[PDB]
DNA sequence: CAGTGCCT
DNA sequence: AGGCACTGGC
């Protein structure tokens, strides 16, 4: 086993130049430091280390130093160098195993301050190295009176670069060690530095192996990007911007502009008494000034301020249909008296009080829906074109948004995603879904050899919260959930055991149990609020016992106030539970997400083995993942076929693999895009 | 005797009226312009017969304030013949508008 | 940073 | 429930 790191002059999409590396090997104990013209010796020597069977350590070489080395490899040295999978780790890919219940600055893209809680001491010093070797560099720079651009410390080679390259591997070397520690992912017995990376692989749990084939693969989805229609969204852009302009005018002349006190410096104290008035706006008091100008022997003095004389300075404000603060002191002064207000004092103006809110005058009336429109076309133009993670912004010269995945970034197993969020994109069932969503799609990827566009294979896994739910309610029941979601009618049956009347409101009901949802949108089905939610929710517990004995084993599992503040999941993990009622949702979400994540897998596996090829230069391309659900680019609609086939035998398989109690399905279909496969 | 104004009636009111017409541009929720306030009411009872005084609260008249780029208030204008003749801001003494009126009476 | 909304 | 991110306002 060898531990490594390399810096480069740039983040892989455009990096050409190999500046240095390191390699630490347990075998030698030895740190040997690699130059720019050591680059084909520093391949030799990962190599060598694959010949043996060996393992190769990288802090996130998932993502960057292993595609980054294959990359620099063919420009610089015009080598074909491809590390396998089953020979590397990723310092981060366990780390982030681990420490799940911890985030982290997804090396350095975030900033720490910004995150909650704590962050483990040696992934942070991994991730700040960049802006630390930054901020000493500049240092010598602006030290020898020599200026600093933007990022010239990239640029070339230097020791300051080859230093803190050592330093990483040290650090690197000690997380890994640490990691290695945990005896509930790594038996004791094995020294994990010293063995080949079969045993690695099979003598650890199980969840180890599972988080860097998910990071490997996704790493290698984030690469392929998603086909996006640029034209389409620049003239969707358009469109929206044309309703926002013509929306304001119309609100504009509705609730018209008016004055607010700003600038001033000094209190405001009563004439008579001097007693200080907080509440009265800050006032100024000019020190110069008068009603003739100063004499010297009187003319009248132009300007307009007089010494002594104190004034409210003032700004002219224009309404503004997207300040929550303008809408609320518009729609009181027509009368409107909130009923809700936030722990601020500030009273709630989301969409549903505004769906509330009523005024005599009709015309204010109204205005209320063109504000609501307003705010969720602003929502959509930030989205698509305006915002900091705007699509327009994050389309790159292939034609491609390649947004960044966490394979593992939420505390239940799963993933996060953003730059930007692909698994936030409008769906066809609200405003303006359908173009956003039919702007993401394989349609939009030409092929490289016939031009021709390519096809795409939506996949999502059935109901498998339910079925999730049945499972682990089969201990209790013997399967009678699980056969009743197969055959008869679930749904139906919750809508007798909660005393509900339509069969849709028992079908809302329950992925409001799952999801978790308080007994405010509960009982919002029933007409009534947290009234009848606390006895709807109870009346389906009684008529569902295998749910509550479920419930009450977890409690008896981890509240004796803790006996244990972690759930084991499928893959044998720890799954941190942040409270005991949210404890079985943690468990169901832990569950479909584990599932979801060895479904994927071992559907690319599926597919490799059949022969086709990953990539927009093969067969086929993982374009997005999102929870539940797969968007793949093919290039036939016969190989599309076979990865809808492929996907539906592999979730067998991952339910046939955990002997789940309830049989696992999944839906495919075939489109050019993803708003006609959703 | 003061003049209380409004949007609509600002321009028959103020610029096509005859005589000098000092114009007090406030708001409720102002210190100062609650302190000229009482200054301005001796001021009509005395200068009846060579000059009208006359109110425009900005928040119910929020259209005429902005044509003359008030920053502050109370914000006094002196109106002769339909044009802005003299401008003053602040909480002027009595004293200190008597001389303002005066100088630019 | 507060208040909200989009997704599974 | 788990996430990301936009806009307004200090
Ligand atoms: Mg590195």
């Amino acid at each position: 086993m060898i531990v490594s790191d390399i810096e480069a002059n740039a983040l892989l999409e455009s990096v050409t130049k190999f500046h240095c590396g390191v390699i630490y090997d347990y075998s030698t104990a030895e740190y040997v430091s690699y130059r720019p013209s050591d680059f084909g010796a520093y391949l030799d020597a990962l190599e060598a280390e694959v010949a043996r069977g060996g393992l190769i350590v990288f802090h996130n070489g998932h993502k960057y130093d292993v595609p980054a080395l294959t990359k620099l490899a063919k420009l610089q040295l015009n080598r074909e160098f491809h590390l396998p999978r089953e020979n590397c780790i990723d310092t981060l890919v366990l780390s982030r195993l681990i420490h799940s219940n911890l985030k982290d600055t997804d090396m350095g893209l975030l900033r720490s301050g910004k995150l909650p809680g704590a962050l483990e001491a040696w992934g942070y010093r991994l991730g700040e190295m960049k802006g630390e070797y930054k901020d000493d560099f500049k240092r010598m720079l602006e030290e020898q009176g020599e200026e600093y651009v933007d990022g010239m410390e990239w640029w070339n080679f230097n020791e300051e670069m080859m230093d803190y390259n050592v330093q990483d591997v040290v650090v690197t070397k000690a997380l890994l060690e640490k990691l290695l520690s945990d005896k509930h992912y790594f038996p004791p017995e094995i020294d994990f530095t010293d063995v080949g990376y079969t045993t690695f692989w099979s003598e650890s749990l199980e969840a180890v192996d599972i988080e860097h084939r998910a990071a490997w693969l996704l790493a290698k989805q984030e690469r392929n990007g998603f086909p996006f229609d640029t034209k389409a969204i620049e003239e969707l852009y358009v469109e929206l911007a044309a309703r926002r302009s013509e929306l304001l005018r119309k609100l504009t002349e509705t609730f018209g502009s008016w004055y607010q006190p700003k600038g001033g410096t000094e209190m405001f104290c009563h004439p008579r008494t001097g007693k200080p008035l907080p509440k009265y706006p800050r006032i100024k008091t000019p020190k110069v000034g008068g009603i003739f100008k100063k004499p010297k022997n009187c003319e009248l003095d132009t300007r307009e301020y007089v010494a002594g004389a104190p004034y409210t300075p003032v700004e002219h404000v224009v309404f503004n249909p997207s300040s929550r603060d303008h809408i609320q002191k518009k729609l009181q002064e027509a009368g409107w008296v909130p009923t809700k207000y936030t722990d601020k004092g500030a009273p709630v103006v989301d969409d549903e009080v505004l769906e509330g809110v009523r005024v005599d005058d009709p015309e204010k009336q109204a205005a209320i829906d063109l504000i609501k429109e307003y705010l969720m076309i602003q929502k959509r133009i930030g989205q698509s074109a305006e915002g900091d993670k705007a699509w327009l912004r994050y389309v790159a010269e292939d034609g491609k948004i390649h947004g960044s995945v966490n394979p593992n970034g939420a505390v239940t197993g799963r993933a996060t995603h953003a730059f930007p969020n692909l698994a936030q994109i409008p769906g066809v069932r609200s405003p303006y879904g359908e173009q956003c969503r039919a702007a993401f799609g394989a349609e939009h990827h030409l092929d490289g050899i016939t031009g021709k566009p390519w096809v795409q294979a939506g996949i999502d896994a059935s109901g498998l919260e339910l079925r999730c739910l049945a499972h682990f309610m089969a201990r209790f029941d013997n399967g009678e959930y699980a056969h009743e979601i197969l055959n008869g009618d679930i749904h139906t049956k919750n809508q007798i055991a909660a005393e509900l009347p339509t069969r849709d409101n028992a079908k809302t009901f329950i992925y409001g149990f799952l999801y978790g949802a308080g007994d405010e949108k509960i009982g919002q089905i029933v007409g009534a609020g947290k009234e009848r939610g606390k006895e709807l929710k109870k009346k389906f517990l009684e008529n569902t016992p295998a749910i509550a004995a479920l419930r009450e084993s977890i409690q008896q599992t981890l509240v004796e106030k803790w006996k244990r503040r972690w759930i084991k999941g499928l893959d044998g993990r720890k799954v941190h539970v942040r409270s005991p009622h949210a404890a079985l949702n943690t468990l169901l979400q832990s569950a479909g997400a584990l599932i979801c994540k060895l479904w994927i897998i071992k559907t690319e596996e599926m597919l490799v083995e059949k022969g086709l090829k990953h990539g927009w230069d093969g067969d086929f391309a993982y374009m997005a993942w999102v929870h539940d659900e797969i968007q793949v680019g093919c290039r036939t609609e016969e190989i599309a076929q076979v990865v809808i086939e492929t996907a539906q035998e592999a979730m067998r398989w991952v339910g046939d693999h955990w002997n789940f109690r309830c049989l696992l399905d999944t839906e495919g279909k075939m489109g050019p895009n993803w708003a006609i496969c959703h | 005797k003061i003049i209380h104004l409004t949007d609509d009636s600002f321009d028959t009111d103020v610029l096509k009226a005859d005589g000098a017409i000092l114009v007090d541009f406030w708001a409720e929720w102002c210190g100062p312009c609650k302190m000229i306030a009482p200054i301005l009411d001796e001021i009509a009872d005395e200068y009846q017969g060579k000059l009208t005084v006359a109110k425009l609260n900005i928040d119910q008249n929020p259209g005429t304030a902005p044509k003359y780029g008030i920053r502050g208030i109370p914000t006094l204008l002196l109106f002769k013949n339909g044009e802005v003749a003299a401008t003053k801001v602040g909480a002027l003494s009595k004293g200190q508008l008597k001389e303002f009126l005066d100088a630019n009476l």
